[PDB]
């Protein structure tokens, strides 16, 4: 009944949102819930934050 | 009383290539940390950079294939070349063009400068060619720009592949507040700010900027 087919392949990069699920080796998962701008984020004496 | 010191700069220490201090003094009881605390996050939000935004490789279509003669894919390519630290003295947007045949490492250097563009690390590593007949040509394109902007979301040909800009040449800013020693005071105080930026901006230049932007965006309360 076919009588030809084509097959096309996409590639994304699908990135990172509020929303992913990443988590840890010892079971500790966590829903990524926020981009802070890095001048927000703690940071130690040495200025690394 | 009812008076206050105005601050200064004193020295600008150039430690190293891309490692910096700046000098601030005098200061009054309580400034030190208000105006560390503006400035850092004022130099790691705003500075005006220079990145590379679009690149076009002779014989590629798209940045997932591979080419005969080079050891890395594309993609370890645009990689490599997002961290391309250079400055552009006039234009705002310029067009670099890179040939090389041969074998060896690709360096920075074998870009074909013109008088104005300027590379800061010569010894930064692009590619490698692993063949004495084999070649490439790309035409590398720099904009200039005021912080992050990904390739998803900015506003032709099957040629032009997009790489994420990261106009910033700041990397990490810390500082110090210190007592110092006028002919004769107590409770005054010296900053002193630490940077380390990726050497295409100036210190001086990068701190005036800062303080520039702060006072006429703070205009807008006097006078309300």
């Amino acid at each position: 009944g076919v009588l030809k087919i084509v097959k096309v392949y996409l590639a994304v990069k699908r990135r990172i949102q509020p929303g992913d699920k990443m988590a840890g080796r010892h079971g500790n998962k966590g829903v990524i819930s926020k981009i802070n701008p890095i001048e927000d984020m703690p940071y130690d004496e040495n200025g690394t934050p | 009383v009812t008076e206050f010191l105005k601050p200064r700069l004193v020295d600008i220490e150039q430690v190293s290539s891309t490692h910096a201090k700046v000098t601030l003094e005098p200061l009054e009881r309580g400034f030190g940390h208000t105006l560390g605390n503006a400035l850092r996050r004022i130099l790691l939000s705003s500075m005006p950079g220079c990145a590379v935004t679009e690149v076009e490789i002779d014989g590629v279509l798209h940045e997932y294939s591979t080419k005969e003669g080079v050891q890395e894919d594309i993609l370890e390519i645009l990689l490599n070349l997002k961290g391309l630290a250079v400055r552009v003295q006039g234009k705002d947007e310029v067009i670099l063009t890179l040939n090389k045949s041969g074998i060896g490492p690709v360096t920075a250097a074998d870009i074909t400068h013109d008088g104005d563009v300027e590379i800061v690390k010569p010894q930064h590593v692009i590619c490698h060619l692993t063949d004495e007949n084999a070649s490439i040509s790309m035409r590398i394109k720099v904009q200039r720009g005021r912080g992050y902007v990904p390739a998803s979301t900015r506003i032709r040909p099957i040629g032009r592949l997009l790489v994420d800009a990261c106009y910033s040449p700041v990397e990490r800013i810390a500082y110090n507040v210190e007592a110092a020693r006028v002919e004769q005071r107590t409770d005054l105080d010296k900053l002193v700010i630490e940077m380390e930026t990726n050497g295409t901006i100036d210190p001086e230049e990068a701190i005036r900027r800062a303080a520039t932007i702060l006072a006429e965006q703070l205009e807008a309360f006097v006078d309300l």
